[PDB]
């Protein structure tokens, strides 16, 4: 419901679920290729298995240690022993019928263990939004809306960022200051940029497009002041920064400010 | 205050699109013409099956020349875009001439004589299929008339074709859904190619972008063209850049009323909109990404229906605005920065407020 | 000759005369620049051997490996022999100067060989093996490199001043004529149909060059492979015909000899299979010649002053067309329909208006900026003038910047009107039609 | 319908001939209306005209 509210409120609430999770959230049809988004290692294992299935020597591989319809469940599933196929304990896995089992294996984790959670999530989502508005979307649109940009990037910040100055002492100095600020911000890695935007607009995930930001970004470059930290407000997400002729001191102080939560 | 040939041509093309759409919509009434027109409007003209089929071959025989013109133009531009993509994925970004070079954007940031000589040389080379290693000189933004006529003909095809209307190894669970399927092309085999090429989006969770092509998002599909198991003019692959040879190609290509059963055969072969779209996939996506302020408003446009991410998000945002303007209650939340009390207050308030049998 | 004598006596047990001669005259795996004939054609003499010491115009290469920089400059002759493999490069700004690699490195070009023996060796190596079909390290055939050397030498050797009759002893000897080898070499190499076929057909489905993105396509998908396979290569061919028609204005016998050789090759009857090959060679050559003629006729202006009635480049093109009339007219018709189809199909790409040169000197520009370009190199392995802005609601005109980057090469956003581009294309078509009519008459 | 489709096809070909022949007379850009009143307008000037009157007397 909070995800759907963030959708309705045109806000980005970063909860980046797996592809199949949101695909079944929408009430679409799950498929096998989503296993690639699920766990690439196990997807590659199943792909190699299905490739060997075509080869006539696969049963010879089955003669190595006598594979069967039994797998070692991880501690995530809760332990214990769950039979994959009824009356399949004695029956070994055969290449002539592995494909079906392979499909089962997918739903053995995509759906068998994850029926109630995804079902409840979709049911809750359906009770806050209409069915008609739900369609025309997919996993990619939902991901670009909820998570916003997959990471926090400086170029999309430049896409929606307006600078104004109430002093106008020098345009060249203003340009040099903003160039230095953007240059130092660009060198920031993932998490620090996340915190920087968490102080910029209180959300590390930038809006997907120009639309998505309910207020218009605005940063006022005030005349220089020796002791004045930049101020930020989330009502319009506006910033006020002094014309810091000294660079690194301002950089470090804003870094420690955005470090604080 | 401009008087530009292109906008006059575009307006003529829009008129043509509207009249062609009206023709197609009228023809959609043929199967139920004995219940939609001949029984509702007190003034109606009787129609006969043989006259109907004669009329249909008449409309085909009248639309053939502009259809051939559109096929030639779209085939040439799609071939040039495909060659551009192939050379971009096969050329050094270092050289100034490469496609994926910041100097070839021509929109974010040279002489007129140079430009015209480049266009003349590009045409001279493209005619005799001699266009290797140097990009074509084409302005896909200067074909808005082609865009409108292509849209009109595609609408006609889709209307009439819709009016007409597997297990084990190819199990239903091992087949892509609408999320990843590409119309007009055989989906790539989910087994031979690995994850790094078949589904590149799984490998890198950061390939998503507001400007993200579905191709690199979900790999390159394949199409059954060229002379291999094909003996048709349309089935011959589009690997030919020019428009003179691509003009002699399609030129040399040559009972109750409720069962009218349109055929759309047109160019001697059964035409399905999926394969036709697959032929011009690059140009279709480029048209959807360049021309959208004008061709988008046209009802039932192929670009709007097959629009990129921006169309989807804009439509959903407009729907959000529409659905948000009739409620009477806000969130009215009251939470705290902690963890445990935050969750407890969230669950208690959301259950108490929005909870009832 | 000793190698021929040795190779004539060999056991053919998985061996051949050619497989035992190529591997001993230019062994396999060798770098292209070590190919004997390219070394033969790039030997010449250093500029200092005729420029004296004072600044006389000549191109300027810097040899960073051997230290020559910042008023220490090595010429183009020494950039292939003395500095073969250094981090040499070309300076965009080229003030007049003179070569000084002799005093800073070992200029192995100080003295020349024997000219008659040089011509004889060129003869023998051309008639002997197929080393002429391989490009040098820059992906250009021997003929194209030879023609570019001829074009440069024609404009640079007029500066030679005879030693008119009217302290320093360590200076290199500087009393010999500039190299005359390029002209003779081109004249002798234009008469070997193997070389001519290689040059004109360069860029075909079979022939490929390392300095071309079409060489390595194996790793690409089949669709990209076929799309890149269909298109033949013509950048090198256009370069060759441009340099032979427009640039080397000093001499006219070069194209006369070329046309003589092509005429000898088209009429052959005894040798089988030569008709189709010579027809294809002449067709591609005439297509490229038509391209050059069309461009350098479009750029020029039909000025009534001085009643010149014919310029030199279009004059060479006219002589070529007259020499090969039956096929020249067919190729010209093909080029004409090429030029005119977009005019009548309603797709004339917009182009801004432009002026026209009053003389051929300005006409040579643009043509030089376009023809003298090199193909896109392959993709290896798998003060700031442009500032950035942060603005919103910047929507003036626009409509072409929202497309994905991979295609934005083909989409554009002081008139640039459809009609003037259509008119210019129509004028080109009219020029082609007028030439067709004058030939047919 | 049977004759309406024929006449519409003829009209469409009439309009499209310059587009596929490249002979169109240039025209300046304009903004489409959004109301039926402006749909009636403009059309009023286009349609409601009288022919060229004859030259009187000789
Ligand atoms: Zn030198
Ligand atoms: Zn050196
Ligand atoms: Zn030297």
């Amino acid at each position: 419901r909070i995800l759907g509210l963030c959708l309705l409120q045109n806000e980005l609430c970063p909860i980046t679920l797996n592809r199949h999770v949101i695909k079944v959230l929408l009430g679409r049809k799950v498929n096998w290729h989503d296993f690639a988004f699920f766990d690439p290692v196990m997807y590659e294992s199943l792909r190699q298995l299905i490739l060997a299935s075509q080869s006539s020597d696969a049963d010879a591989v089955f003669s190595a240690m006598d594979l069967a319809f039994a797998i070692d469940l991880c501690k995530e599933e809760g332990g214990g022993q769950v039979e994959l196929i009824p009356n399949g304990v004695n029956i070994p896995v055969t290449p002539q019928n592995v494909y079906e089992y392979v499909r089962k294996y997918a739903e053995h984790r995509m759906l068998v263990v994850a029926e109630q959670p995804l079902h409840a999530m979709r049911k809750g989502l359906l009770d806050v939004l209409p069915k008609n508005s739900l369609e025309d979307l997919t996993a990619e649109d939902f991901r670009l809306l909820v998570n916003g940009c997959g990471e926090v990037n400086v170029q999309m910040l430049i896409s929606f960022t307006s600078f104004n100055d109430e002093s106008g002492e020098n345009a060249e100095k203003l340009l040099q200051f903003k160039r230095w600020f953007w240059s130092i911000v660009e060198k920031m890695s993932m998490t620090e940029r996340q915190d920087l935007v968490y102080f910029w607009t209180s959300s590390p995930s930038l809006p997907a497009s120009e639309e998505g930001f309910q207020p218009m970004p605005s940063i006022t470059i005030r005349p220089p002041d020796d002791q004045h930290l930049p101020t930020a407000n989330t009502c319009i997400s506006r910033l006020y920064v002094p014309l810091y002729s000294s660079k690194q001191i301002l950089k470090q102080k804003l870094l420690l400010a955005i470090k604080t939560k | 205050n401009a008087s530009s040939y292109l906008t006059s041509a575009s307006s003529l093309a829009r008129a043509y699109s509207i009249v062609i759409r009206q023709i197609s919509d009228l023809m959609g009434l043929i199967p139920k013409y004995n219940h939609l027109v001949y029984s509702q409007i007190p003034a109606a003209v009787k129609l006969t099956y043989q006259d109907a089929v004669n009329l249909q071959n008449y409309v085909e025989e009248k639309l053939i020349p502009t259809w051939n013109w559109m096929v030639s133009i779209m085939d040439s531009t799609e071939a040039q875009l495909r060659y551009g993509s192939a050379l971009a994925s096969a050329g050094d970004p270092g050289h100034p001439n490469h496609p994926l070079h910041a100097s070839q954007n021509s929109a974010r940031r040279m002489s007129a004589r140079g430009d015209f000589l480049n266009y003349a040389l590009s045409l001279m080379r493209s005619h005799n299929d001699e266009h290797s290693d140097v990009l074509p000189v084409l302005d896909v933004c200067s074909l808005k008339h082609v865009a409108y006529v292509f849209q009109a003909l595609i609408y006609w095809i889709k209307a009439m074709n819709q009016q007409t209307t597997e297990t084990g190894q190819n199990h239903p669970f091992f087949r892509r859904s609408d999320s990843m399927t590409f119309l007009g092309c055989i989906p790539p085999n989910p087994f031979e190619v690995p994850l790094a090429e078949a589904i590149p989006l799984a490998d890198q969770p950061h390939l998503l972008q507001p400007n993200a092509r579905k191709e690199d998002l979900f790999g390159r599909p394949s199409q059954g063209l060229y002379s291999s198991s094909a003996s048709s003019g349309k089935c011959l692959m589009e690997v030919t850049v020019d428009r003179n040879c691509l003009e002699v190609l399609p030129t040399k290509m040559s009972p109750p009323l409720t069962s009218f059963r349109p055929q759309c055969s047109f160019m001697g072969m059964v035409i399905s909109h999926d394969m036709l779209l697959g032929r011009w996939r690059l140009s279709l996506e480029l048209f959807g990404r360049v021309f959208m302020e004008d061709v988008g408003a046209e009802p039932g446009s192929i670009l709007t229906e097959l629009g990129g991410f921006e169309v989807k998000e804009s439509k959903f945002r407009r729907e959000m605005e529409k659905l948000r303007n009739q409620q009477s209650r806000d969130l009215s939340l009251e939470v705290d920065r902690d963890r445990d009390l935050l969750i407890q207050q969230t669950m208690r308030q959301l259950n108490n407020h929005f909870g009832r049998r | 000759e000793t190698a021929q004598k040795i190779a004539k006596a060999e056991i053919s047990s998985s061996e051949k005369e050619e497989d035992v001669f190529m591997g001993m005259v230019c062994p396999s795996g060798t770098n292209p620049d070590d190919s004997p004939l390219y070394v033969l054609c790039c030997n010449d003499t250093c500029s200092f051997t005729w420029t004296g010491a004072e600044h006389i115009n000549q191109d300027i290469f810097e040899c960073r490996t051997c230290g020559l920089l910042e008023s220490l400059c090595c010429c183009t002759e020494c950039a292939r022999v003395c500095h073969k493999g250094h981090d040499c490069k070309l300076k965009r700004t080229s003030p007049t100067a003179y070569c000084d690699c002799w005093e800073k490195c070992k200029c192995k070009t100080l003295i020349a060989g024997q000219k008659s023996a040089r011509l004889d060796l060129l003869y023998r190596l051309l008639t002997a093996t197929n080393l002429v079909t391989l490009p040098n390290s820059r992906g250009e055939h021997l003929l194209l490199f030879l023609v570019q050397t001829v074009a440069r030498q024609t404009v640079e050797h007029c500066q030679y001043r005879p030693p008119r009759i009217r302290e320093d002893s360590d200076m290199p000897d500087h009393d010999l004529e500039p190299p005359r080898f390029a002209q003779l070499a081109l004249e002798r190499v234009l008469q070997d149909w193997n070389a001519l076929k290689s040059m004109i057909m360069f860029g075909s489905q079979e022939n490929k060059d390392p300095l071309s993105a079409s060489s390595r396509i194996g790793h690409l998908l089949p669709e990209e492979q076929v799309y890149l396979n269909q298109q033949s290569g013509t950048i090198r061919l256009d370069c060759f015909t441009h340099c032979l028609i427009v640039k080397c204005t000093a001499d006219i016998l070069l194209l006369d000899t070329l046309l003589g050789t092509l005429v000898k090759e088209l009429q052959n009857k005894y040798t089988p299979g030569r008709r189709e090959e010579a027809i294809a060679v002449t067709m591609r050559f005439l297509r490229s010649v038509a391209r050059v003629f069309v461009i350098l006729s479009v750029e020029m202006a039909s000025s009534k002053k001085k009643n010149n009635f014919i310029p030199q480049p279009i004059g060479k093109c006219k002589r070529v067309f007259q020499a090969l009339l039956p096929y020249a007219v067919e190729e010209l018709c093909n080029v004409a329909e090429s030029l005119i189809v977009p005019v009548r199909m309603g797709i004339a790409r917009p182009t801004a208006p432009f002026t026209l040169a009053s003389t051929s000197i300005d006409a040579m520009q643009g043509s030089e900026e376009l023809f003298s370009v090199e193909p896109l190199p392959p993709r290896p392995s798998s003060m700031l003038d442009e500032p950035l802005e942060r603005t919103t609601n910047s929507s003036h005109a626009n409509g072409a910047a929202q497309a994905p980057r991979s295609m934005q090469w083909a989409v554009r956003n002081n008139a640039s009107s459809y009609l003037t581009s259509a008119s210019s294309l129509a004028r080109a078509y009219s020029i082609v039609i007028r030439q067709i009519s004058d030939l047919m008459g």
